[PDB]
């Protein structure tokens, strides 16, 4: 009743009663910014609930004991905490922040980490270093979540008080239980309440910028602070995921024993598994009746395309034949007291037996329900526990099989008893055939070598800079830039003038850490390498992707798993834990070096690669003979990076968490951030799999079964793999699925080919399919709610975040996901309307001066958020597919336009000037009171700017660029084809584009690509307020050129295309006939079908689509060369200027001339795009057949369009289907009706556009 | 299974995962061979009792 | 020293690494040793058993360790065997300025002729800093010193910065109670 008070108008305005204004917009965008934490709790406690969301409470989360028992001091004052309950056990504990604090200066009831504390530890008490470091990270867990707490809630509650919606197409209200009925509203309001206590003030803490205000109650514990946004993100989930109470119940349980127990996010991770456990991984059991897709595979095995060949229903004999699941998930439910939960969901479980929307949505619905929580560690506890794994190896290779060294590389026999030899093998004519290929040799390719590893992402040359002092030689400091000294750029800068054998022992040094949380799993810590480290791995790159692109290759998403998933295929997950660290000297590494430094000694004998000089080491590879043998480029770096490879790596590790924590100490784990990582892991992983099903398999086997079954399993077939894991696909043969005891055995049996040369495998065999973590079953995808959390961002640094229009950007991929995800859009996407509206306005603090800031309604739509009723339209109207940009906001307006021209009147605007578009009407007096245009433009204004530019003088700047032009640049060809190209573009082509995308535009853009993080403090964000300010002080008097070229045209839809799949068949989670809109589009459309990562490919006309430079910008340009005029040299220099040897350039300009585009390549001149949403669903086939010209009528004459200029015919493609897909209900065949202006006029006014960009 | 334990035992003989010369799964259809047991009397009967 | 150099790369062990080889046959010396652990059988065996264990790594010879050890010292013996102790001995190591119940740890010791030492004393020695704990142990040895901890914490302490002309000791101990966060510095005479 209190928020109807102030939200009466804008509740029933996003609920499709009365349409949205720029009125109550900006009414309640007031109101959105007017608020306290006592006026958002006046709310929870406000709003009687149904005892069905009630339940008890255990009173041991408020009472928790301190926390000097748990951490403890290392004999090298390294700051580590005791483990109570296994090695796992090192995470945050919940417990006593009420102590260690001091109160603000003027928020009395709230606190801060006391001075006090930190001066101590500063100086090195013991105490006060376990303090400040339990301080902190209390701090750290309590700051992962994206905006302040309580504006999601309230965003709910504005949202979600409107009661239950009238869905336009099914024409009924729905079911969605109301806001009184849900469990983690009222756990969120009590937990509230009762830490409040008898204090005035209610919120248990305040969210700061940088670090969080605590409360002063004796109760607090610091498990609430992630407690509170996992109930906030199961209320958030369960108005508009179409939750069941009892599930979310089930979750709420678990997050409150989470909090009783003696650490919050290790009872997180270990109960990680308990909802796909009971319900996904023992699913139906036994079934009757279904349907699933019939997928069939297209025969070249390597090029993944596929066919949907109809629905099939389903039998008794593709029940679930997978091995059981209780003993060990009961045992799980009762190690930690969780009986209760695993029986309900057991018994839930076991009453579904047939395939269909409901069984899939209860299985969207558990998956769901996990906790969805970032967990969080000191760094500390990060690099002394997972850095102290490593690989047992229970069968070795045999000291007998080396031979002896030469230099410091030993060569594998050939008479050798051990497995290592197949890999040997295959690195080998790897290795050879990589090297005899003359596009290695190509300068081109060197030079994209050298432009792939130096990324704005590189750091820790911050011991290399001092080795090399301490190695006696002379670097440029490059004293007066704005440069930070980290970058991997000002590195490389450094060493661009050189010799190798200098910078050879620079190959030893250290590196530093980088820190990434992530959903339900440990942190994730990157790494990066210096610079000569990563150049001397070259050809540990090149042969690994010869193996993964010529001879094995597995895959460089979805589809593959809905093939894997269906009944009659099983499928087999492989997943290898610790697999960084399981790869060594000891086996892989040894053999691998071998392998390559053998295997590049033939076609490359004399010549040096980049940089590296050949070289000579001495062999005693014969036992009876010593000499000394020539040594090649690559074989010196295999000599180089083989020392390094042999001795360990150290870390230098840094917290800010922790005072007093610094230390390095060496390991043997691979590193994650190398040039050579998920290649080389895919590599190893395909060459394991198959020495294992060709040789490994077949000599530890009696049963003809078994070996009938690894006889027809090969990886060329049926394995494919992605970075570490990957599954294996099991074709299902005539007489049905496959016999499970003799897979199982199989199983068993690659278990023990792990534990015999180091790797883990994890195999999980289910009946269904796992794959870069999209969890399929029975070839239907269910998206993971819990992987994508609405409230918390990864934070891994202590420093304060950015500022106010960057909060603002990540809401549209907030939206994005819930549009990838299965939503019920009548609340969802009114809940993105009340939030949106919520964060639009700042308050900002200039002196002395009052200022407000709000983006329009308009802008929000522009950004691709569409409405729900425009000026008088039918409530509930458009759809979440539109377009993002100008060709979304055309066709949402041209499917109103009569209607909305004849709003126009009423309140009438209206003017004597007749326009085709509108009319009777004018537009200004209506567009520009109402925020359109400003909005429009002001959505167009650039987000996050800054420029520091710090007063760079003019010679050290020069002789930066200058190093950074010589280290990328080394052949002087590439230099004269450059400024051929140059010269021969101003001569030619220059004047019409003013633009040119060229290779000296790298050292330039690398230069500023290093200050792209220098976060200056005031000035530029007070220009950007300038910007902001002006641009909506302005009054435009249009659209931009764009739009109103696009305002001419008109269409027609009719006749409701055929379905492209069955109706009946279950396809993907939160999909259904409850979900009209995006199921109803889904069988309209059909899905993609498609690997869709070589359809792009595809597209771009790049001879290898490698430059460093935006290949979209140079196929843009291409193209806007080619349709406005531009005789065939200003092509043939605009591809000199990315560089090429002068005559394919010259042939591909007088191709690109003349040949036809394809239809989403012709985007560029006009600068479309395929919005992301249209990435699940099939687009090529509706661009091919359901947007044609010509319509049925006949020829109009406003129809035609010249054999010149023909592009428009597929820009009015784009057109034509995005007014298709921005409309609800199904695809529809659209058919083209007057343009206004002729072909002729059309192209006149594109290319008027196209003259300015 | 006597022809399985045979087997076994040359695998524990040869120190291997498997024993490469086996008795058991051969090519040889055998399904006729029958090693004495407790099963079958002197005069011709079962053993039950 | 140590075995099986895996038991240095497991064990994650800070400093360098020096795979050795002697130039006898070890496995006859094992079994010619009286009074050992076991049978001596039973010590070939579990020889055998950390051979198998290490790596495949091509080790070294020996000569490498000693020939760093012993014959630097030899050519400093024929420099500066006849000038004076005081003028041409020095000390590194870490030191604290206040004075509670002058604070100074020996590190490394050097010997170099007049000229060297007299470019080492300007050399930039405060740069690197540690902690370092004083217990309250003394032990047998004759002058008044007490057995300390240090933990070094920035960088480390480069050869160059020592050295090409200079002789020093490679490994030594800590020996001089709270933490007290001193910095090193160079003496002599």
């Amino acid at each position: 009743s209190m928020i109807l008070t102030q939200f009466g108008p804008f509740i029933e305005s996003i609920s499709g009663i009365t349409d949205q204004s720029n009125d109550v917009f900006e009414n309640a965008a007031k109101a959105f910014s007017m608020f306290t934490r006592s006026d958002v709790y006046k709310a929870l406690d406000e709003i009687p609930f149904s005892e069905d969301a009630m339940l008890p409470i255990p009173p041991t989360i408020y009472t928790k004991p301190s926390h000097d028992s748990y951490y403890y001091i290392d004999a090298l004052n390294r700051v580590r905490r005791k483990t109570y309950q296994g090695p796992d056990d090192v995470y945050v504990p919940n417990c006593s922040i009420v102590e260690l604090l001091e109160p603000h200066e003027t928020l009395t009831s709230y606190g801060r980490l006391s001075e006090a504390i930190e001066n101590r530890a500063k100086d090195g008490d013991s105490q006060a270093r376990i303090a400040t470091t339990y301080g902190r990270i209390a701090e750290s867990q309590a700051r992962q979540i994206k905006a302040p707490l309580e504006k999601f809630v309230l965003a709910l509650l504005v949202a979600e008080a409107g009661g239950s919606l009238y869905d336009p197409v099914l024409q009924k209200y729905d079911e969605i239980p109301g806001l009184s009925h849900n469990c983690p509203l009222w756990c969120f309001r009590e937990i509230c309440r009762h830490i409040s206590g008898p204090l005035p003030d209610r919120a248990p803490y305040l969210y700061l910028s940088a670090g969080v205000f605590w409360l002063m109650s004796p109760r607090m514990t610091s498990a609430i602070p992630p407690l509170l946004s996992d109930l906030v993100n199961l209320a958030i989930l369960q108005q508009t995921a179409g939750l069941d109470p009892s599930l979310v119940r089930l979750g709420v349980q678990i997050c409150l024993h989470a909090a009783a127990s003696s650490s919050y996010a290790w009872f997180i991770l270990k109960t990680k598994s308990i909802f796909p456990q009971n319900t996904l991984h023992s699913m139906y059991e036994s079934l009757e009746g279904g349907y699933c897709p019939n997928l069939e595979w297209l025969e070249p095995r390597s090029d993944y395309k596929f066919m949907y060949m109809g629905a099939m229903p389903l039998s008794t004999k593709y029940a679930r034949s997978a091995p059981s699941n209780d003993k060990k998930a009961r045992e799980l439910g009762e190690k930690y007291g969780l009986s209760s939960v695993v029986s309900e969901l057991r018994r839930r479980t076991k009453t579904y037996s047939k395939h269909d929307f409901t069984s899939v949505r209860y299985i969207r619905d558990a998956m769901a329900c996990t906790s969805g929580i970032f967990l969080v560690r000191t760094p500390t506890e990060t690099v002394l526990q997972e850095y102290t794994q490593s690989p047992e190896i229970k069968v070795p290779i045999p000291q007998k099989d080396w031979t002896g060294p030469i230099g410091e590389i030993r060569i594998l026999k050939d008479t050798t008893s051990s497995i290592a030899r197949y890999l040997y093998r295959t690195w080998y004519l790897a290795a050879a055939r990589m090297a005899a290929q003359p596009r290695t040799w190509d300068p081109l390719f060197q030079a994209i070598m050298r432009s792939q590893y130096v990324t704005a992402r590189g750091g820790s040359g911050a011991t290399l800079r001092e080795s090399l002092y301490a190695i006696n030689v002379s670097l440029p400091d490059f004293k007066g830039l704005p440069v930070k000294a980290a970058t991997k750029i000002f590195q490389a800068a450094q060493l661009a003038n050189l010799p190798f054998s200098h910078t050879s022992v620079a190959i030893l040094a250290d590196t530093s850490m980088g820190l990434r949380n992530q959903v339900q799993r440990r942190p994730r810590s990157i790494m990066p390498l210096n610079v000569p480290q990563q150049q001397v791995s070259a050809p540990h790159t090149l042969t690994a992707d010869y193996i993964n692109y010529h001879m094995n290759l597995s895959t460089t998403v979805i589809p593959l798993g809905v093939y894997a998933s269906s009944p009659p295929n099983q499928s087999i997950n492989i997943d290898i834990s610790a697999c960084d660290a399981s790869i060594t000297w000891d086996f892989f590494l040894s053999v691998i070096m071998a392998a390559i430094h053998e295997g590049v000694a033939s076609s490359s004998i004399g010549k040096p690669f980049m940089g590296v000089p050949a070289s000579i080491v001495n062999d005693e590879s014969v036992v009876g003979v010593r000499a000394a043998r020539p040594i090649s480029g690559m074989q010196n770096m295999i000599q180089h990076l083989s020392k390094l490879y042999k001795r360990g790596f150290s870390y230098r590790v840094n917290d800010s968490f922790s005072p007093g924590n610094d230390f390095t100490h060496m390991t043997t784990t691979f590193p994650s951030g190398s040039t050579a990582t998920s290649t080389e892991h895919t590599a190893n992983n395909s060459t394991m799999m198959e020495t294992f099903l060709t040789v490994w398999g077949p000599e530890h086997t009696d049963d003809p079964d078994v070996l009938r079954l690894m006889k027809s399993l090969t990886i060329q077939r049926n394995y494919v793999c992605q970075g570490d894991d990957g599954l294996m696909i099991i074709d299902g043969n005539t007489a049905g699925k496959v016999n499970s005891e003799t897979i199982q055995k199989m199983l068993e049996l690659i278990s023990k080919y792990g534990e015999e040369f180091g790797w883990k495998y994890d195999i999980a065999y289910d009946g269904t399919a796992e794959y870069l973590k999209l969890y399929f079953i029975f070839g239907c995808r269910i998206p993971n709610l819990s992987r994508h959390p609405i409230v918390g961002k990864e934070r891994a640094n202590s420093s304060a975040e950015e500022p106010w229009p960057a909060i603002l950007d990540q809401i549209m991929g907030i939206f994005f996901n819930g549009v990838h995800d299965g939503l019920q859009w009548q609340r969802w996407i009114r809940y993105s309307w009340a939030l949106c509206c919520a964060f639009s306005r700042q308050r900002t603090m200039t002196g002395e001066s009052v200022g407000y800031l709000q983006y329009p309604m308009w802008s929000f739509v522009y950004w691709g958020l569409p409405l729900v009723k425009v000026f008088g339209s039918d409530p509930w109207i458009f759809s979440w597919y539109m377009p993002t940009g100008d060709l979304g906001m055309y066709s949402w307006i041209s499917l109103i336009r009569p209607l909305m021209t004849r709003w126009m009147v009423a309140n009438g605007y209206v003017t004597d000037k007749c326009s085709p578009v509108f009319g009777n009407a004018d537009y200004r007096k209506c567009f520009n009171e109402l925020k359109l245009y400003q909005g429009y433009y002001m959505a167009q204004l650039p987000r996050n700017p800054k420029k520091s530019g710090r007063a760079a003088p003019r010679e050290v700047r020069e002789q930066f660029t200058q190093a950074l032009s010589d280290y990328l640049m080394q052949n002087p060809e590439l230099k004269s084809r450059v400024l051929r190209g140059r010269s021969e573009w101003e001569k030619y082509g220059a004047g019409i584009i003013h633009n040119p995308p060229s290779l000296f535009d790298v050292p330039h853009k690398w230069y500023q690509g290093a200050q792209e993080a220098a976060t200056a403090t005031r000035e530029e964000l007070a220009e950007m307020d300038e910007t902001l300010m002006r641009a909506r002080k302005h009054s435009y008097s249009s659209f931009s050129k764009l739009l109103e070229a696009y305002l001419l045209v008109k269409w027609r839809m009719c006749e409701a295309r055929e379905p492209s799949v069955d109706l009946r068949l279950p396809l993907c989670a939160g999909i259904d006939p409850l979900n009209s809109d995006p199921f109803l589009k889904m069988v309209s459309v059909g899905p993609m079908l498609q690997s869709t990562r070589k359809y792009f490919a595809q597209t771009l006309f790049m001879a290898k689509t490698v430059s460093g430079l935006d290949v979209n910008a140079i196929d843009s340009a291409l193209l806007r060369l080619r349709t406005l005029g531009a005789d065939k040299k200003a092509l043939t220099a605009q591809l000199l200027m990315v560089g090429l040897q002068e005559s394919e350039a010259d042939a591909l300009a007088g191709k690109i001339m003349l040949q036809d585009v394809n239809t989403v390549q012709l985007a560029r001149v006009v600068n479309l795009a395929v919005p992301d949403t249209w990435m699940s669903l099939d687009f090529d086939t509706m661009f091919k057949h359901h947007v044609k010209l010509l319509p049925k009528d006949g020829r109009h004459l406003n129809t035609d369009i010249p054999p010149r200029m023909g592009w428009l015919r597929a820009i009015l493609r784009f057109l034509g289907a995005g007014m298709a897909m921005t409309a609800t209900g199904v695809a529809v065949d659209i058919y083209l009706e007057d343009i206004h202006g002729g072909g002729r006029s059309l192209g006149q006014r594109f290319m008027t556009w196209m003259r300015q960009e | 299974d006597e022809a399985d334990d045979a087997t076994k035992k040359q695998a524990k003989d040869t120190e291997k995962a498997k024993a490469q010369v086996t008795y058991s799964d051969t090519g040889i259809n055998n399904a006729n061979e029958l090693s004495r047991s407790g099963n079958v009397d002197n005069e011709g009967g079962s053993n039950q009792k | 020293f140590a075995h099986a150099d895996s038991e240095l790369l497991n064990a994650n062990y800070f400093g360098h690494l020096l795979r050795l080889k002697i130039p006898y046959i070890t496995e006859v010396n094992l079994m010619i040793r009286k009074n050992r652990e076991g049978g001596e059988l039973f010590q070939l065996v579990l020889s055998y058993l950390y051979k198998m264990y290490a790596t495949s790594a091509q080790p070294k010879w020996f000569g490498s360790l000693l020939r760093l050890l012993i014959c630097p010292w030899l050519h400093m013996e024929k420099l500066i065997g006849e000038a004076d102790p005081a003028s041409t001995s020095a000390e590194i190591g870490w030191h604290v300025p206040r004075e509670q119940l002058d604070g100074f740890i020996p590190y490394v010791s050097i010997r170099a002729p007049r000229l060297v030492i007299e470019e080492l004393m300007e050399k930039n020695w405060g740069q690197y800093h540690a902690q370092v704990i004083v217990t309250d142990q003394l032990v047998v040895g004759e002058p008044r010193r007490v057995s300390a901890k240090a933990v070094i914490k920035g960088n480390h302490l480069p050869v160059k910065l020592i050295s090409r002309f200079a002789c020093f000791t490679l490994t030594s101990k800590y020996e001089m109670g709270a933490a007290y966060n001193a910095r090193l510095a160079f003496r002599s005479d």
